[PDB]
């Protein structure tokens, strides 16, 4: 047809291990987050519950096709096929995506090679809570991602103005406390294997 | 697309008629078919209903035993068939079919019977 | 059995003024109530799919509007060719009618 | 230039045999080994172990991955790590491991220009620790992680830390909830099987076990009921009712604490030095209780008494203050 | 080779196959008839605030590229070529962790009917969210939502519709009830567009009426407080000079009501607000503790040949004591269990 | 040599085997004889009502496109095989969390019979779900079933017997369970019908009468003698009030702390049940006995021993009554 | 190039290769060699009946197709390898869910010398079932098994031995012993065969003799109740008039050694028989109900007011009574 | 070790009747016992491996028996021929070997 | 399948004396190759074990250091060390084949060594 031909042609010639412009420049990415309902804050073990709706842009000048399409909104089945970041969740002490009944992945590639790649993950990121002036505490709960491999020369993640969006906020299972708001900050850490550029989003929860 | 049926007819009491619903444009495996009684300055009245890839039929409980529904396959039709009329039963019949929200949206041109003498 | 009853039964109202109009249903249906455009000596066409979801090829003016029980059909402006009487009629189960409003203009 | 990176890369990987270790019949590859302690969770008592997340990294030189034009190093994808030689590393001491897989799998290879593979993963562990609990709380547990080669001996493979005193860091900025890292040392050796001699190193940190809790919920409420039971020497001895509410009651809240704590910890065989101390002390309570028996059995029993407490008074607030001294002494 | 036949056909119609493009993807908007048959609503966790509802799945649509003609009409085939072809991408918008069963093939089947309509089903439980609110704890009752969309597909390109008549398209078996505490009242469904940064979705929704049962909690919480708060009557009828006897019952009667307030806690989410069995028991704590100080009234106004007599305290508290604990019995009830 | 024809024989019997077809796709159906092992049941758990049972699954068709002539014996290829070949979609329909065992390597087996039968079985643990009924407990008998039906294909495409009759099962006589003890198993053949079609069914399943002796070592022995200790009472003299209150009221505290304790292993059951309508009674006898009590002092005090004396013969006499109701009600 | 030496003799070896089938399978019986090395026996749960086993199962056998001449006399390679060779089907009669660990690599090991012979060494944790009596409990000894044998081929097909003395084939590590409750009196091995419905096959069964430790129960159990007894054999030295306080002394004996018992035979999973400990409990049970029914008859018979003939009967025969049921009950078990 | 003490030294009966062994282990060998005879002027013959399994060329008269601990031999119909030694072993542990039963008229 | 020894031999005592047996029909490296002594009018003693493949060697501790076993590869032959020969060592001496379930399979004609 034309939308076959068009993804044969992209990906024909293609490596999925290298990353857009590997010895040019970093690649940009500008990720959005929406949050379905931030679950339960445990004490004894010190972690929360997020589910998100984790959503990536990058632009990718091997995915450039000249057509009258101008989207190509694709399932999941096209994820594997083209590179995608490593972004993995710093402070995530176990999380998963879902897999029912398709792997929730989303994947719209324009004509001008930008990708959008939107899944869904459930998150149990770690949240230190001091236990001081209990139960009159206000907490900054975070949650850090960044690239795994690729460093500050190689990967540099951005925001959109109004990337981080909540929901309803009624439906949520805060029992105790309750969400007061959300700040969103960028920074380079410094490991053993390089310096990295980690985006933190900080949920602020008052304790009724 | 368009929907025809048959043409008014005079039937005398007691009798039976047979009623064609003409559909094309598209062929009715899809969707299902609908049949409205409309009384003369009143409103409307469901009588039944099919699937034609199956040929299940459901009806109105205050229409039961009365009509009864059949689709042609390869005529892309479907007839009416009354048995035992009424002095009672003159009014207008609608073909209609299921749409995007389980609507009927494309309706046929109507065919009024009548049973007088 | 689910019966829909629409009230009221007759208005004469001028052209160009707001013409609101209610049915109602003895059990729940969700969304599915549509309306429809009952021309005299023409067949029904629909007006509105669904609770609130406007048809293509019917004019702006036609707003619909839902609920689990109530639901409402209004016109921003009433002009001369909307003089035909109105259905509701529910599919959530085996469909059923109302008894239909007729519109008339002084 | 990404033309040129994508046929190095293809023909770095063209002929490369995954089943044959680097220098497959010359010297033992050289696999330097680096630990980042991100997280220690769950150091338990009933279970037996340890949790424990890390960012393991492991780097060896391979002469096949080697390029010359590309000036820079190739961080290429995970995925290429089922196309490449990788150590087979574990963990003896191991109970239940993952890798995380949010989003992707989180490994890591960065090759270098020289040969050098920077391969790395992120992986949560339990491993095993057996505690050695006969002065719990006043303890402290020796806790450790055996990194081990599987299939590789010695004249195979060797390994080293790749620092041998910062390789393995972030475990000053390691907080447990009721313990406390003391040391951490980082020991290489060889062991020795009936298939071969394998190299090995050993990450072991040794916990220290914080009182404050127990000298709070445990060591003071016992202290607490002792000196409540020597009320009773201060009441008369005609009203029997309320020396022999106040002395079982005494028992029974004696008997309860201990039950209430033993619970929390394993099935051990043998005795703790919480439980030599709210045994000692059962038996002042006990030997409370049978003083007023006594005093009851001497003016009420055999009959047809103010100097048995009298002598209560004293020698009970010495003998448990004498017993106070000898158990801190002991155990400290 | 008599089944050489139904190979080549196979091939015939995984030949040029892009599974990677919806049926209709240039020219029309592919619906998906659906139905949900409730194999079995599992059991209700009330501290997740979650259910469970093991499903028969059942998805239809029509794909113009798989006609054929051979000699069965419907091709019931594995559940292998269903992922050799395309498959909607339907998610359950208020799911937790659901598991397609893989025992011992995988529990899915592809019936290719020759005009191009297929038919695919699978077994799964979907454990849910079903957001309580719990004033009326523990004779409320819920509305457990199902809500399932077309995740990457917006309006424009993939519909759903009920493929039975909306009240008959999601049936649960007779067996269907591994429900505990709780009592199925029946299911309604509904369909909807959500709007979301990435476009409009289409979503069908089902909730399921759920009514707890009070009769876990009437014999474990209500039942042992009237019993304790009669027990507290009971020191009303002894003698003013058995002091001991009388601070007996009032502090074992105090303790027992704390630990029931303790242990009936514990059954719920740790939530901000209070049920209306915290203010059954907030009554009858009030009841003992009034029953207590009325002993320390009488114990106060108590003075030891004159003899002591029996209290106008006691003979007033006797009557009205019991009788306002069932003038306040009969008001909630009559409050909660009836509306 | 003799390799050398079986490797030729077994790369002639796969090339060209279509696994997407049934055997006799366009004709009669296939007929899938099944017969169990039933190697353990772990447990049967009350909370969430069910229980895990390991069993040697295995399964027997004739597919003619597996049939050699040449070798003389019945083919044991590795376990591997059975992903390039045609297997039935055979599931549990009260299944809720189940595997193949896959140490050290997935325990299955598959057998090629000269005829082309085939003999695919698999070592699998299940946890069957188990609806019980608890309104006799602890006095109870269950009966636990597992629900082998196909999935794919009905009863024009498929057919499921047991193989050897009554003696398909084999190894329910040997398992040792700790509390329960089995009772009778049978074996059932059904067709069921769907919306999609009509499907064959084969039920298993237990009876599973519970063993009491643990409950009268736990519950029924401490709420049958906390009974007795509250008729002590009776023989304390009338202005001991102290030691009569307190001898009551910890009867009650004991009889309601023991009721707490025990229901809290139960799952949360709107009936009462045989053992709660046991220690209701048993709360009854201890607050009648306390109650009496506060009739003798409002008696004496509030203005005897004939009470006291009627109280003593009454209550041992009606609690043996109650005692022959309950123990021949739900014996 | 230097390492296309070893890559050809690989090449070479899989180049005709069918891991469909065992060597020998219409020619001879594929003898497997065995050997176990418990690196650590984990801990046994006494609630489940089961028993968790750290090893490195070790599988030895003759195949004639990986036969190679080359410079090196011992091909030491990697697990990919070993998924595309024959390997015998092993599987654990009485497991219950063990897994094989593959952190970082799976944990295999796979080396082919010149005359073919092979190597397949794993890294297995088992939860094997272990049948239990706890009739002597918690006085009581085990012999918990480890059975293995192969899945699907018979005793004609592959049979399995011990590849040193049985003696010497199961090896305990020095450090291995995560036993807490229990001890390690030493290993039993044996060979036989098992009839089943689809073949007779060969097993092999490894004994591991356990022996509970009482140090907890005497600690937990037995002692609380010797001094619930002992406490509530004092209220015979009281004054006969105190009756509120020989009153308490019954009741909170009785309520204490009813919890006692309730926080006791709750500890292990609920079996129909009764144990050692149940008896012990039940004689102390009755032991504290005969102190309060002789302070029921003492009180039934009071009226100055004379010492009680009962309690003074009762200071004797009670702790004596007990100490003979004492040194009966110890000596018959713990002998 | 392990200490073999199969009994008795002799047996003197007839031809045609029914006559077996035993051998007592000190120590546990499980079913890992072997049964050799001996005649005069001849080398050791294997008869029974493991515990009761009848070798190759042995015929069905010989009939083997074991357990944990006591291990027999029994004879049906003993024949002229058949009168040599008998050795009992154990091979659980480094082997060791018993005394040796003979055989009379 | 025949497993061939070596003659008498008739060696004064306080001498050494090289004693063999060659198997044939199979190869030593699979199978464990055990000694065994037999005295006239008694029982059979066990010497030792070697493993051939490996090359480990086990002896009885009564008879360790008075006797070793030697193997080698190209003659598929097992080798004995006798040192110190007293009037105890007279006995006749087998080699014994490793069999099915550890059963000494195969059994040499047997060498009579005699000391004086
Ligand atoms: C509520 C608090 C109470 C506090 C009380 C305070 C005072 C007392 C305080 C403490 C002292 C006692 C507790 C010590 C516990 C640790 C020691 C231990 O377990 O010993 C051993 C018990 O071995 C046996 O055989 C058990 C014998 C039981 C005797 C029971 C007491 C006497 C009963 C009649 C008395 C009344 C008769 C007359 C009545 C008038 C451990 O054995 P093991 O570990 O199993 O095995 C050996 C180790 N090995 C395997 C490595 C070889």
């Amino acid at each position: 047809g034309d939308v076959t031909v068009i993804l044969n042609n992209l990906l024909e010639g293609y490596d999925n291990k290298l990353r857009p412009d590997i010895g040019v420049k970093p690649t940009l990415i500008h990720t959005d987050m929406y949050v379905n309902s931030i679950g339960p804050v445990n004490a004894i073990n010190m972690e929360y519950t997020i589910d998100i709706f984790f959503a990536q842009t990058w632009y990718d000048r091997r995915l450039k096709f000249n057509s009258t399409i101008k989207v190509l909104r694709l399932n999941s089945n096209m994820v594997g096929k083209i590179w995608i970041p490593d972004t993995f969740f710093r402070n995530s002490k176990k999380a998963d995506a879902h897999w029912i009944t398709t792997p929730n992945r989303m994947l719209r590639i324009w004509n001008d090679g930008r990708v959008l790649y939107t899944l869904r993950l459930t998150i149990d990121a770690e949240c230190q809570l001091q236990l001081h002036n209990f139960p009159m505490d206000e907490h900054s709960c975070p949650l850090e991602f960044s690239s795994y491999g690729y460093p500050r020369e190689e990967i540099v993640y951005q925001w959109k103005r109004s990337s981080v969006e909540v929901g309803d906020t009624r439906s949520w299972r805060l029992y105790q406390f309750s969400f007061v708001g959300l700040r969103n900050t960028t920074e380079v850490v410094k490991t053993t294997s390089g310096d990295y550029v980690v985006m933190s989003v900080y949920f602020d929860l008052s304790r009724r | 697309v368009q929907l025809q049926q048959s043409g008014a007819e005079l039937v005398k009491p007691g009798a039976s008629v047979k009623l064609s619903c003409t559909a094309s444009g598209f062929n009715i495996k899809d969707t299902y078919m609908y049949w409205v009684k409309q009384r003369p300055e009143q409103g409307l009245e469901w009588i039944g209903r099919i699937d034609p890839a199956n040929g299940d039929t459901k009806y109105d409980p205050k229409f039961q035993g009365k009509a009864t529904i059949t689709t042609d396959t390869f005529s892309n039709t479907a007839y009416l068939q009354l048995s035992s009329l009424t002095s009672e039963d003159t009014a207008v019949y609608y073909c209609a079919r299921k749409g995007l929200r389980w609507a009927m949206d494309y309706w046929g041109q109507g065919t009024s019977v009548t049973v007088s003498t | 059995n689910i019966v829909m009853t629409q009230s009221p039964k007759s208005m004469s109202m001028s052209v160009g003024e707001r013409v609101t109009l209610s049915c109602k249903a003895s059990e729940y249906v969700g969304t599915y109530v549509s309306w429809y455009q009952q021309k005299p000596e023409q067949s029904p066409k629909l007006l509105i799919y669904g609770a609130s979801n406007r048809y293509t090829g019917v004019p702006d003016r036609f707003t619909g509007s839902g609920s689990a029980t109530d639901f409402t059909l209004t016109i921003g402006s009433v002009q001369a060719e909307d003089l035909a009487d109105y259905h509701c009629g529910q599919s959530y189960s085996y469909p059923t009618f109302g008894a239909g409003t007729k519109l008339e203009l002084k | 230039n990404m033309s040129l990176v994508k046929e190095t890369v293809d023909r770095l990987l063209k002929g490369y045999d995954i089943r044959l270790r680097p220098d497959f019949g010359g010297p033992p590859v050289a696999v330097g080994m680096n630990i980042d302690i991100a997280s220690i969770d769950m150091v338990s008592e009933v279970n037996m172990d340890y949790t424990l997340t890390m960012y393991f990294q492991q780097a060896w030189r391979d002469k096949r991955l080697s390029y010359n034009v590309i000036p820079l190093n190739l961080t290429l994808d995970n995925r290429v790590a089922d196309q490449l030689w990788v150590p087979d590393t574990y963990f003896l001491n191991d109970k239940k491991s993952f890798v995380h897989g949010v989003t992707v799998k989180n490994r890591m290879i960065r090759l270098h220009p020289d040969g050098t593979v920077l391969y790395g993963l992120r992986i949560t562990t339990t491993a095993a620790c057996m505690m050695d609990l006969r002065r719990y709380p006043l303890d402290e547990q020796n806790c450790t992680l055996e990194i081990e080669s599987y299939g590789y001996t010695t004249d195979d493979i060797e390994f080293y830390w790749r620092g041998d005193d910062n390789a393995v860091t972030g475990v000053t900025k390691i907080e447990l909830p009721q313990f406390s890292i003391v040391d951490y040392k980082l020991i290489t050796k060889k062991v020795v099987f009936s298939t071969g001699s394998y190299p090995r190193l050993s990450l072991s940190f040794k916990l220290k076990r914080n009182i404050g809790y127990f000298i709070l919920q445990t060591y003071m409420p016992s202290i607490l009921i002792t000196i409540l039971s020597w009320v009773s020497f201060w009441i008369n001895y005609d009203a029997s009712a309320a020396r022999v509410a106040l002395g079982i009651t005494t028992v029974l809240t004696m008997t309860t604490i201990n039950t209430h704590l033993r619970e929390t910890l394993p099935k051990i065989p043998y005795v703790k030095a919480i439980d030599m101390y709210l045994m000692g002390c059962f038996v002042f309570v006990f030997m409370a209780l049978l003083e007023y028996a006594l005093v009851n059995y001497i003016f009420f029993g055999r009959g047809p008494v103010n100097a048995i407490d009298r002598w209560s008074r004293i020698f009970f607030p010495v003998v448990f203050s004498f017993f106070n001294i000898v158990y801190w002494l002991y155990y400290v | 080779d008599n089944t050489t036949v139904f190979t080549r056909i196979l091939d015939r119609l995984l030949d040029g196959y892009d599974n990677r493009l919806r049926p209709g993807l240039g020219e029309r908007v592919t619906e998906v008839k659906t139905d949900i048959f409730v194999t079995s609503f599992g059991p209700v966790s009330d501290h997740d605030m979650e259910y469970t509802i093991d499903v028969f799945f059942r998805q239809s649509w029509k794909d113009e590229r798989l006609k054929f003609k051979g000699p069965m009409t419907v091709l019931r085939l594995n559940n292998l070529m269903a992922s050799k072809i395309w498959t909607p991408d339907t998610f359950f918008h208020n799911g937790k962790k659901s598991v397609a069963h893989n025992m011992t093939m995988p529990n899915k089947l592809l019936r290719i009917t020759e005009d191009g309509t297929l038919l695919y089903t699978m077994r799964l439980t979907v454990r849910a969210e079903c957001p309580m609110h719990l004033e009326d704890f523990p004779m409320d009752a819920h509305a457990c939502p199902l809500k399932f969309g077309s995740y990457a597909y917006t309006r424009a390109e993939v519909v759903y519709e009920w493929t039975r008549e909306p009240a008959r398209s999601v049936v649960v078996a007779e067996d269907g009830s591994r429900l505990n505490q709780y009592d199925l009242l029946g299911q309604t469904v509904d369909s909807g567009i959500v709007q979301s940064s990435t476009g409009e979705y289409v979503v069908m929704t089902t909730h399921f009426h759920l009514k707890r049962k009070i009769g876990y909690f009437v014999i474990q919480t209500y039942l042992p407080c009237i019993m304790t708060v009669i027990l507290s009557q009971v020191s009303f009828w002894l003698n003013r000079e058995s002091v001991p006897a009388r601070t007996v019952f009032g502090v074992t009667t105090v303790l027992t009501m704390t630990t029931l307030s303790i242990s009936a806690r514990n059954s719920l989410p740790k939530v901000a607000y209070a049920t209306a069995m915290d203010w059954f028991i907030a009554v009858c704590y009030a009841f003992v503790f009034s029953a207590l100080i009325e002993f320390a009234t009488v114990n106060y106004f108590t003075k030891r040949k004159t003899f002591n007599s029996v209290s106008k305290i006691d003979r007033l508290s006797r009557i009205a004591f019991p009788l306002l604990f069932g003038i306040f019995n009969l008001v909630y009830w009559a409050t909660y269990l009836n509306r």
